[PDB]
């Protein structure tokens, strides 16, 4: 009974793992995508600024 | 005339005397061997206006004539255009002889004013299971086709050429917008060998506008408006429901900021031009349903980097209408158009646009959907009689209803051997009604397998065993 | 309306769009962007309209002019710069979820993050 | 020096408990609370109430909630944050602590969810 | 020809002439200074302009100052006098013994040899180094690649190539030393005369030294990596001897370029450096080669900044490298020293038909089962070492046996460590590496291979630790 007990808990608390695990993968892709196109901006005003002052 | 002072790039800076043209005009280089049209685009004061060329630059001279049209690119128009190849400039790029006609038209025209626009919504029928009833097509709209390669995209193009030919007698345009010179050559002769074009009389039912990619950056943005002006020709002076194909619509985005940055302008955010909004407006107002016919669009979509907030996939976002994706993973499943139902959404679904018939049908059928997506990794992961009695039947139903919105289609009568099937709406609905209630569960799964309406799945259930 | 004794009620839609025009017209006269390439001064576009929405005494007349500006947010992030620029001028917000409007419940009202700092002690004494 | 060796002394306590809470989190997010030793779900169950501890009902705010206005003497924020720290109340809910004064009203709102 | 000074800002000088101009890439004399400072043509700017950089400072510097011409480029002293001696980037002696009296005197700018002057064959250079030796070997006359961060071991492994091969090599060696610590020129000037390399007495030496460090004018922290090479060209053209290089740093060489060109009117490309960065680096890095009269190898630190090889100045090396050895700070944070990282050194000749058949099946050997460690990492993370299962609870430890047996004590670093000097030859590095694959030694903890020598003394270290029990 009790290697029953024991594999069904652990197909339970693998399950949450994975679920924790991809609710904080969405949120940080959103952060990673916001951060990629603010340093495409960010240096693309460096070579206008140093263009223009020229 | 005018005289060329500067060649930089695909830049050219034409210098007038008296007759200086105002801005979208057109000149023409004189001396070189093919035309060379030059765009106006700026008033650089002391007569000389600042010009973006649409062919090779190179053996330009300093000091060669120019002369003036007096009007935008106008390009020959009318009914006798149906099955023929220009590019941006209305030349013919497939050796078949002048195109002659009787009127033409300019590219860079204003949109319908406020009180010429349809005050009511409207649905597109056509014919297929799939799209005319989960994700219905409104009249005028602006749809977005997701999905590339090996999934049978260019089957369902050359299908809705064919059947609004059918039941409505509205013809099309192709506007392929930097498109490949290898994938535009096989388009030409797949829609040969289906019939949509013909070689030996008058019975086409498409015109084909291909600017290709290995083109200057001012002659790839402008192929959506000359491939708009044929479009606005078949509602303006007869009358029809037109279609539009652009394939796709991320390069004429990805186009215009080129011409916006060789020109000498600071760029917006990521790179694009400060101008996005407006190019993405005085292009996609000009599709809309006046009060003579209609002009409804299908565009082609791809999101760079896989990010759906980026300014190009975002801007675009805002004009669409309804949205049809094609899964590659219903593609291995056999079924045939790969439209995905669950993933597919429409801005016209509504109880007080389409009715409350087609409304409570269609909501049942997403709900079934979704309870077989659920109840299959229990089946996967444990095992399948656990499950209760309730439920087996919404597992057996499951697979009678997405099974029922395969269809076969006209353009593949000479491979697959079966019979195209045009379905109207008043089946389509009558027919899952009776799916959702039991009513038809005792015959097997594959009476329902690539059928037409609803009559002829149990005239196929006879011939098993 | 508000200066003659009568109420008034403006709805802007939206002001997002406005701002994206004025970026438009700052960069082609080659002003110096700041952050997402926006002017220095979108701060004075929204505050010095959203200013003349105001209630005059009883010695003036006793109108008033409400104001309803709207503002689309890119996956849900009230952390950008022009959703913040308004959030710091406007008295309260309400909160509309794209994933309770998926869901179906619909107004998809934020309840939690939906506020109204001044308007709370002007309603009916029934509700 | 200024205020105090006794001040001092609990004012960092409290930043210790809190920051070891803070390494913590990278953990409990994924592997969930049975995972940690017994001693660390003794850092964890008391930085939840501390946290709750530096919540207090403003006077400007009472026309947004309707509680009443509390202030606290500076004598009495330091044998608050003694009685948690030393584990005198090991014996109540994070939500009895939850937007009250001195120490006593939180002892007078853990009798009412009995 | 004189000529006048009409504006100075910064480091770049203007010099207005009026009848004859000179080209670019020439040499002016200021007159008036008590120093002699020198200005290098770079532009031209129409009605008799020309816009230079200075080699020394610039303070003092007034309108009008009658400037003279050369005729030629930096002419330094260049023959068999220069051996043992400190230089300046112009020539001048700075190690304060007297004036270099030579007779060649050679222009520091010239061209590069054509495709009908290269050499073709390749050989192994033995260090005596256990990392280096084994998976990613050097060459004869070969171009040799330092990468790596700050504070992680460039400047020792470099000082460890000049122990080991300098002293057993036959010809000459030359050590340019381009934009480091002042410091660091004089612990080898003092490490150099105790071990008789540089001799203050007769002239037996064999090692030149040309120094520009990071107190000088960005003008003149870009020509002393040409100064060095320009000495170097004498010994393998006009003699024939086997000559070696050292070179560090080398990232000095870019940013000592970068700093100079806003001023000379260019738009910035990517993160900050000039648009003509990929250019002047491959035009100075197309003279150290081998032709068909003598051979060079050279050994050059390039520092990385701030731990990102995707940085413009280091991932443009890499074309003209053949051997490159990326350190790493993940693995000296570990106490692995040298942290050479395995996983990332290639070489031109790990060949089969060139090192043999035996030290090939071995060097792949090392890479798969440290690899393979690295993806078993992931799983202890969640799961825990015990519940593994028994078969990779064995390539773990065997892993764990090769990440400690390559780290080897230095000689140089005695005073670091208070360990002695080891110097492993090639036929044992093989020899070692097969045993502890094969499982030849799994009786054994790990402590017994952490920094020894041959595989010999990790047996005698293991029962040394066993007593003390
Ligand atoms: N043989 C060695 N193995 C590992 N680390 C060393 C060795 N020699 C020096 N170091 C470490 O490298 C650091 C930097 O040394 P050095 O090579 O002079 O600097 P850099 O590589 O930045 O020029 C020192 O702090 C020292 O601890
Ligand atoms: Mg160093």
């Amino acid at each position: 009974e009790s290697t029953t007990s024991e594999q069904s808990a652990r197909m339970t608390a693998m399950d949450n793992a994975s679920k924790n695990a991809s609710e904080m993968i969405d949120k940080l892709t959103l952060t990673f995508n916001r951060t990629r196109q603010a340093v495409i901006t960010k240096e693309l005003i460096e070579i206008i600024s140093g263009a223009a002052a020229l | 005339t005018g005289r060329i002072v500067a060649v930089i790039g695909a830049v050219v800076d034409v210098q007038f005397d008296e007759g200086l043209p105002p801005i979208l005009n057109a000149l023409e280089v004189q001396g070189r061997e093919t035309r060379l049209v030059l765009e106006v685009a700026q008033h650089l004061g002391e007569s000389t206006v600042r010009t973006i060329a649409m062919d090779g630059t190179e053996g330009l001279v300093r000091g060669q004539k120019v002369l003036d049209s007096g009007a935008p690119i106008k390009i020959p128009v009318g009914p006798e255009t149906l099955g023929r190849i220009m590019n941006v400039i209305g030349e013919p790029i497939d050796e078949r002889g002048p195109i002659k006609t009787k009127q033409f038209a300019a590219i860079h025209a204003e949109a319908p004013e406020f009180m010429e626009m349809s005050v009511e919504q409207e649905i597109l029928v056509t014919g297929i299971k799939v799209v005319d009833l989960l994700a219905p097509y409104a009249k005028g709209g602006k749809i977005g086709l997701f999905g590339g390669a090996g999934v049978g995209k260019t089957v369902l193009i050359m299908e809705l050429i064919n059947n609004v030919a059918k039941a409505h007698g509205g013809y099309s345009v192709f506007a392929g917008v930097g498109e490949r010179t290898r994938e535009g050559n096989d388009l030409y002769h797949e829609m040969i060998e289906s019939g949509v074009i013909n070689l030996k009389d008058a019975t086409s039912k498409v015109a084909l506008v291909y600017g290709q990619m290995n083109e200057p950056p001012g002659a790839r943005a402008r192929v959506a408006l000359t491939g708009l002006t044929v479009a606005e020709y078949f509602r303006d002076q007869e009358g029809q429901d037109v279609l539009l194909f652009i394939d796709n619509i991320f390069r004429f985005t990805q186009a215009g900021s080129e011409v916006s940055a060789l020109l000498g302008r600071i760029p917006s955010a990521v790179g694009y031009q400060p101008t996005l909004a407006t190019d993405m407006g005085t292009m996609q107002e000009r599709i809309t349903t006046t009060k003579k016919g209609s002009i409804t669009s299908v565009q082609a979509i791809y999101v760079p980097a896989d990010d759906l907030t980026d300014p190009a996939p975002a801007t675009t976002f805002a004009h669409l209408d309804a949205t049809t994706v094609l899964s590659r993973a219903i593609a291995e499943l056999g079924i045939y158009p790969a439209v995905d139902p669950l993933d597919s959404t429409s801005r016209i679904m509504d109880p007080n646009i389409v009715g409350s018939e087609h409304y409570d049908v269609a909501r049942g059928v997403q709900k079934i959907l979704q309870d077989y997506k659920s109840l299959q990794d229990i089946i996967a992961i444990l095992g399948m009689d656990e499950l209760s009695e309730e439920d087996k039947l919404t597992v057996s139903r499951a697979r009678k209803i997405q099974r029922f919105l395969s269809q076969p289609f006209q353009v593949a009568e000479v491979f697959t051997g079966h019979l195209g099937k045009l379905v109207p709406l008043k089946e389509t609905i009558k027919g899952f009604q009776q799916i959702l209630a039991g009513e038809y569960d005792h015959l097997p799964e594959q009476a329902f397998y690539m059928v037409g309406p609803i009559e002829e799945a149990v005239a196929k259930a006879d011939k098993l065993a | 309306f508000r200066d003659n004794g009568k109420h008034a009620l403006i709805i802007y839609d939206d002001l997002s769009k406005q701002a994206v025009a004025y970026r438009q017209m700052s960069l082609l006269l080659r002003r110096p962007p700041g952050r997402e390439a926006y002017p220095g001064d979108v701060f004075y576009l929204h505050s010095r309209l959203l200013e003349r929405a105001a209630k005059m005494n009883d010695a003036f007349g006793g109108g008033s002019l409400t104001a309803l500006p709207v503002i689309e947010t890119q996956a849900g992030d009230v952390s950008a710069y022009i959703p913040t620029n308004v959030i710091s001028i406007t008295d309260g917000q309400i909160f509309l979820e794209t994933e309770l409007f998926y869901k179906g419940i619909r107004p998809a009202i934020n309840v939690g993050l939906s506020v109204s700092r001044v308007g709370s002690a002007a309603q009916t004494r029934a509700m």
